[PDB]
């Protein structure tokens, strides 16, 4: 019974631990934005991408509006 | 889970129909694309040193990014009752993955210091780190429950 | 791309000039401090 | 001593910054834009030959494509992938003055040994 | 180039003028240690 409420309540606090570090992925993805500017554009940050999960379809017509960056 | 996703331009290299129609109003609603963003730039940036010690700072970020995701994936998911937690119980900086994709407002002062972020970056990936610390002290926790789980009820009912 | 590194490199120069001059000062108040103490000790002699 | 006035002129015109004199073979120019792009971030300049003539190796004489080249590196941290591009470029590399008149000294000079 | 020339001894002046401004606090400091020393033997 501890067990299983370690699986429902101390494990509910890995569940929020694991929220939390999604937060800390979407940190880490507004830094890369502006790595990303650095990178290909001035020092200053300032970036105008996008984040999400496409399709197949979606990231191919992405990639074929951007060639005029392309890797 | 889902590893990272996220797309590569600038903003002087805006994929959308406008400049400043990446956020909206882009030939991406027309293919139904789920892209969004929103700008959130630091208070200032480094050198051109510091944009290089940053980029190649930046796989170490990823991976530390990776094995989070990975813990959080696997520990929650095999417990069969953690991953009771969904989008907006998990919403990244406080909004849901509708959101919180579509803005960058975790570059507020809890992670970085709202700071030039040569060194914030290295602090914001340390506390994801004592994150990731505190999700695998949980883990190991459960573990140990689950040692005492299949306990000597493990053995025969009894004239065996 | 170079007006950038540029804008850097000054604003590096700016603000450890600047904190170098505030630790001067800074150094400059003890210093003072020092002179005062010795002072004292001498108009106490006196 | 050739990039002393044509790199120069290029960064210029595409205007603190490390030196990347060595060598870049004749094939080498894929590997110059297409990678190491972190480190060049396209605001670097370059001036690179098309081995007009076969240069010997460092270390051997039976002498290949190897153009020579030398450009800008964005700064130390750049420049520390950077050698290592020059190192996978393998061709006849070695670092020269800064001003012509002495690379070109020294490449009489390294001639005449020769 | 432009970045050469930011590196040059633009900077470099304002790092050899920091002992005009190091200077400047060491003689007020000695302006303040002369008037109180003024004013205690008075």
């Amino acid at each position: 019974h501890d067990q299983e409420s370690l699986r429902s309540s101390l494990l509910q606090w890995c569940y929020t631990s694991y929220g939390e570090v999604f937060s800390s992925w979407m940190h880490f993805c507004a830094v890369r934005v502006f790595a990303e500017s650095i990178l290909r554009y001035g020092l200053p940050p300032s970036f105008l991408a996008c984040v999400l999960a496409p399709s197949v379809k979606g990231e191919k017509k992405v990639r074929s509006i951007l060639e005029e960056l392309c890797g | 889970a889902s590893r990272y996703w996220v797309v590569s331009l600038p903003v002087q290299n805006s994929a959308a129909s406008v400049w400043n129609r990446l956020q909206e109003q882009i030939s991406k609603h027309s293919f139904d694309t789920p892209l969004y963003r929103f700008n959130i730039p630091n208070l200032r940036v480094g050198t051109l040193d510091s944009l290089l010690a940053l980029s190649d700072d930046l796989v170490k970020s990823n991976s530390f990014v990776e094995s989070v995701s990975h813990k959080i994936r696997r520990q929650i998911e095999e417990l069969e009752r953690v991953s009771g937690i969904e989008s907006s119980s998990l919403s990244v900086d406080g909004v849901p993955v509708d959101t919180y994709l579509t803005r960058f407002v975790w570059d507020e002062a809890k992670y970085p210091t709202m700071s030039p972020l040569r060194e914030i970056v290295d602090g914001i990936h340390t506390l994801v780190a004592k994150i990731e610390d505190d999700l695998k002290v949980r883990v190991a926790e459960y573990n140990n429950v689950r040692s005492q789980l299949n306990a000597i009820n493990r053995k025969q009912s009894g004239s065996l | 791309m170079v007006r950038f590194i540029r804008q850097e490199a000054e604003e590096k120069a700016n603000e450890i000039s600047v904190s170098a001059e505030e630790e001067f000062n800074i150094e400059k108040l003890q210093l003072v401090e020092a002179e005062k103490k010795k002072i004292r000790q001498e108009y106490e002699r006196k | 001593g050739e990039f002393f006035s044509s790199a120069l002129t290029s960064a210029a015109a595409q205007q603190k910054l490390g030196f990347i004199a060595g060598l870049v073979p004749r094939e080498k120019s894929m590997s110059f834009e297409r990678m190491l792009f972190r480190a060049t971030r396209g605001n670097v300049f370059l001036r690179q030959a098309v081995v007009d003539e076969p240069v010997v190796d460092p270390v051997s004489g039976e002498k290949m494509e190897k153009n020579v080249f030398v450009v800008f590196y964005s700064g130390e941290r750049a420049k520390n992938k950077i050698l290592k591009i020059c190192d996978a470029f393998g061709a006849n590399r070695y670092p020269f003055n800064e001003e012509f008149d002495k690379q070109a000294q020294a490449i009489s000079e390294v001639s005449g040994r020769l | 180039l432009a970045a050469e020339q930011e590196a040059q001894h633009i900077v470099a002046a304002a790092r050899n003028a920091k002992m005009a401004r190091l200077r400047q606090a060491k003689e007020e400091a000695e302006r303040e240690i002369a008037e109180h020393r003024a004013q205690v033997e008075r």
